[PDB]
RNA sequence: AUAUGUAAGAAGUCCUUGUUACUUAAUUGAACGUGGACAUUUGAAUGAAGAGCUUUUAGUGGGCCAUUUUUGGUAAGCAG
RNA sequence: AUACUGCCAGCUGGGACUGAGGACUGCGACGUAAGUCAAGGAUGCUGGCAUAAUGGUUAUAUGCCGCCCGUCUUGAAACACGGACCAAGGAGUCUAACGUCUAUGCGAGUGUUUGGGUGUAAAACCCAUACGCGUAAUGAAAGUGAACGUAGGUUGGGGCCUCGCAAGAGGUGCACAAUCGACCGAUCCUGAUGUCUUCGGAUGGAUUUGAGUAAGAGCAUAGCUGUUGGGACCCGAAAGAU
RNA sequence: AAAUUGUUGAAAGGGAAGGGCAUUUGAUCAGACAUGGUGUUUUGUAUU
């Protein structure tokens, strides 16, 4: 859309909007981040602190695979299971019939226990368990058990 | 909404048969969403060019 | 509902009554003033055959124009001059006498000339040009109908209601004279009768506190 | 090639363009910078009283 | 010559006409001024102006912050009205047999709200069955928890979530954030 | 060079990136030849899967 | 003298001290608050052209000249 | 009586410019009532030509005025710079990654188009995965990881709920703003049952601290404007190297 | 095509020319009176 540019808005204007006492020159404060230090301190500070130095240890060859763990709530645990039969479980809360929940298989590595699921009884496979996560499952009923 | 559309046949000026709407003739008429959709589309069918 | 006899007829029907009242109202408007002034006269007589001197009140009312450009104004004086509603050369508007306004009279004194209206130029201002701030736009007064119906609250049903506030400042002088848009009068007819304006009345001058001769100046511009 | 040094020149004018304006106020103010004893009673108070105030409107 | 006091020409700095190129969104703008302009009503011309309102201005509301407002004493029976996108949310497992005007159901909430036995309606017909609004309460959506909001008025001493690319350790976590390095902010 | 509240970008073109430049244009061209060279192999092993 | 900081109330004024891990010799104070009383003079004038608030960005970052105050200089269409 | 001053909703006269505007309306005035008016904007009557006559254009003449444009500049007509003239060409573009806002689609999800299928063969149409961003943060890290309350209390709050023909209040209050709290990481403390004889910190705290929680709001596409690296709005060095 | 030239010709001319406001003079030109009007003395009264 080039002819809705400003470009073409400043057509017969001799500067084309960038100004007749300081003109529109290559590279006036630097190129790049120049300066940061020096002239651009002021923005360095006010809008990027922290830019300038370095502060925790290194880890070569590091591993996102070996740093992988998503985390999943309770809440997002019951929906998780499936509706179609999330509705037939939530009426027929009971033991020896609680769903079995992989998170692992959902694709989650931790559960955290953010807070009120209902109170029918489920069991949870998880590699990794939160102590809140546990004491609330264990409270609706269900027990937590652990995976790799 | 619209009850039955009728079938036209070579053979005269219409038949028995008649079919009710898909829906698809219900669905919303959107003149800004179409006219940016084939904005897109019409770029999509391009070929590129340069100088030397 | 053919809303032609029995409408018409009870609107009409209001319209004499309040024309009535209306004209109840103003004659005992004008037998005030006139018992005032007679009051004043022989008050004036009476001290004289006493011995003693009748001080004249100080007048409660001014009417105020600024009479120099929107340029080379200082920040006070243009403030107050926007407070007073002097926003344009040749602009008028009636003020209240108070400590207050006359201190502000006093910081303005060199871009405006003020003095003591008397009834004929109160009244030759509104009839001649009155306009009402009704939802902030200057519409001409022009009606007794407009006037009730945008200072009803306070009283005032009629032109002679409002004037009769103006002059003998009351209780609703304020709200009145907030409703009276500010005067836009012409330049003098006959000339602002000094050769040079900016200087004060007192030294030959046009600005400053003319006291009653703002009624011939204001007749003139008006 | 000496220039200008200093000077307040439109300063004001600038200032009072869209400026002087007064900060607004509100009902209870930070408690911050205030002693942290009286924070500590002042929460405590706090408590009690919407406590003792559920039950008288229970 | 005028001493002016304030702006010449300055424009009124609210919405109209939105900016939306919608034939029906033009439709139900046209029935509400219509509305607004004949009824005094106030939950018309608040309205009237939501449907002026801009995207971002319009946040989705969800079923559970709906049930909230149900759940709110003597409020059961109110048609809850939301001028924009309904979402459903999946952390509530009860909903009312309430009434929902809105502009945008997602599928999940609709379903949701047909399920729990309510209607789900629009602007159109919260009209023709509430002219003057009555018995509505107007939902709004969480307008000030986005990524945008949470990195305007970025500065010293304010904590406003700096506008940065990359996040972790060596990312702006050093000299300014750190009294080990420096000064902190 | 640095200017207001913008996050901190690390593009890396300092160097000849416009020699070296590569536009996929050949899409549709590589999709239709590797089903054609699919569709001869299939024909040169016509039993086999 | 001119400039200049405040205040001119409802986020206010008076009986119940209800809470406290603060404070007091002490149900003494401090802070916050529940109950009650105060309308067209809700506590000066004038005005208010709609208050208030947020985001984003341009140009600018050589200035100069009156009237007053004023510095260096004999003075300057000098410099500040 | 009369220099004077003030008032008249006092009485007459002579000039000028203007004539805006609608399918019932308004406010008013005028003899004891028919209706007429100068009352919300010009009508009535009468003349000359049925044309360059009025006018538009144009060239002179006349009265007054009028310095050569662009640029740098506090200041240009300048004894500052470029411009003898004319034709054609001639300078804020595209890309990668992005900020604000807007429009659109779907929405706790979102993005088909690396690929595969099929094709009217670079269009179009369709497709089990994965991946990117978001849904969780915090700490240097090991690690831990968000409801003691109707997801809290107070203040203000648009909107919505009655007695309601003159002045008249409560209830709920979800955007958002201010404040006091609660919860999750970090720091500093305290330390009960139990001991792979020294280990996990349950609990209770702290004028400390986080770009957090506290009934999600994002993803994708496109469009002004702005940012950075690229030749980088266009033209321009003295140079350096192979 | 323009710059720049020669010639139908028109006007101007006391050390520039060009321009604005306003008329005058000369040259040139559009708009407008068969328009939706009289019922019968002129007619080329299904054409009015």
């Amino acid at each position: 859309p080039s002819r809705f540019t400003k470009t073409r808005k400043h057509r017969g204007h001799v500067s084309a909007g960038k100004g007749r006492i300081g003109k529109h020159r290559k590279h006036p404060g630097g190129r790049g981040m120049a300066g940061g230090q020096h002239h651009h301190r002021i923005n360095m500070d006010k809008y990027h602190p922290g830019y300038f130095g370095k502060v925790g240890m290194r880890y070569f060859h590091k591993q996102q695979a070996h740093f992988w763990k998503p985390v999943l709530n309770l809440d997002k645990l019951w929906t998780l299971i499936p509706e179609d039969k999330r509705d037939q479980y939530l009426k027929s809360a009971s033991k020896e019939t609680a769903p079995v929940i992989d998170t692992l298989a959902a694709g989650y590595g931790k559960i955290l226990g953010k807070g009120r699921i209902p109170n029918v009884p489920v069991i949870v496979k998880a590699r990794f368990v939160s102590k809140l996560a546990e004491e609330k499952i264990r409270a609706a009923g269900g027990v937590v058990e652990l995976i790799a | 909404s619209r009850p039955q559309v009728t079938v036209h046949s070579l053979t005269g000026e219409a038949t028995a048969n008649a079919l009710p709407l898909p829906a698809v003739f219900s669905a919303p008429i959107r003149p800004d969403i179409v006219h940016t959709v084939f904005t897109s589309v019409n770029k999509n069918k391009r070929q590129a060019y340069a100088v030397s | 509902a053919e809303q032609v006899a029995a409408e018409r007829a009870a609107r009409k029907a209001a319209n004499k009554e309040k024309r009535a009242i209306i004209l109840e109202r103003n004659a005992a408007y004008q037998k005030e003033y006139e018992t005032a002034e007679r009051n004043i006269i022989q008050a004036k007589r009476d001290a004289k055959a006493a011995g003693s001197y009748y001080v004249e009140a100080q007048h409660k009312l001014v009417f105020v124009v600024r009479i120099k450009g929107i340029n080379k104004i200082p920040p006070k004086p243009r403030k107050v001059l926007q407070l007073l509603r002097l926003t344009r050369i040749n602009s008028g508007t009636f003020v209240k006498v108070t400590k207050a306004t006359l201190e502000l009279l006093k910081l303005i004194e060199p871009y405006v000339a003020y003095g003591y209206p008397s009834y004929s130029t109160i009244r030759q201002l509104v009839y001649k040009r009155g306009f009402g701030k009704i939802n902030k736009q200057r519409v001409p007064l022009s009606d007794n109908a407009i006037i009730e119906a945008n200072l009803g609250k306070y009283g005032i049903l009629s032109i002679d209601d409002l004037i009769h506030e103006i002059i003998t400042v009351g209780p609703h002088f304020k709200q009145a004279n907030n409703f009276l848009w500010p005067f836009k009068l012409s330049n003098p007819s006959g000339g602002w009768g000094v050769p040079r304006k900016f200087k004060h009345f007192i030294q030959g001058g046009s600005f400053g506190n003319r006291e009653e001769f703002i009624n011939k100046l204001v007749k003139s511009m008006n | 090639a000496k220039s200008k040094n200093h000077t307040a020149h439109n300063q004001t004018r600038k200032a009072h363009r869209n400026g002087i304006k007064k900060p607004k106020t509100y009902k209870y103010p930070s408690l911050k910078g205030v002693d942290p004893k009286f924070r500590r009673n002042h929460k405590h108070a706090l408590h009690g009283t919407a406590k003792a105030l559920a039950a008288a409107k229970k | 010559g005028i001493d002016h006091t304030s702006k010449q020409h300055k424009r009124s700095g609210h919405r109209t006409a939105p900016k939306s190129d919608n034939v029906y969104l033009k439709l139900l703008v046209k029935l509400y001024t219509f509305l607004a302009r004949r009824t005094d009503a106030p939950f018309n011309k608040v309205v009237l102006k939501a449907l002026f309102l801009s995207k971002i201005n319009r946040p989705p509301v969800s079923v559970s912050r709906i049930a909230r407002a149900l759940k709110q004493e003597g409020a059961a029976n109110k048609t809850v009205v939301v001028v924009g996108t309904v979402t459903d949310d999946a952390r509530i497992f009860e909903f009312p047999k309430t009434t929902v005007a809105a502009l945008r159901f997602t599928a999940g909430a609709r379903a949701k709200i047909v399920k729990a036995g309510g209607e789900c309606i629009t602007l159109d017909q919260l009209a023709v069955r509430a002219p003057k609004g009555q018995n509505t309460l107007i939902l709004r959506g969480p307008r000030n928890s986005r990524e945008a909001v949470r990195h305007f008025g970025m500065g010293p001493h304010k904590g406003k979530a700096p506008r940065i690319l990359s996040t972790g350790r060596k990312f702006e976590r050093a000299r300014g954030r750190r009294r080990s390095k420096g000064f902190k902010v | 060079a640095i200017s207001k509240n913008l996050p901190i970008l690390k593009n890396h073109f300092r160097k000849h990136w416009q020699e070296r430049v590569k536009v996929h244009f050949d899409q549709a061209g590589k999709k239709v030849s590797r089903r054609n060279a699919r569709a001869t192999r299939a024909a040169k092993i016509a039993p086999r899967p």
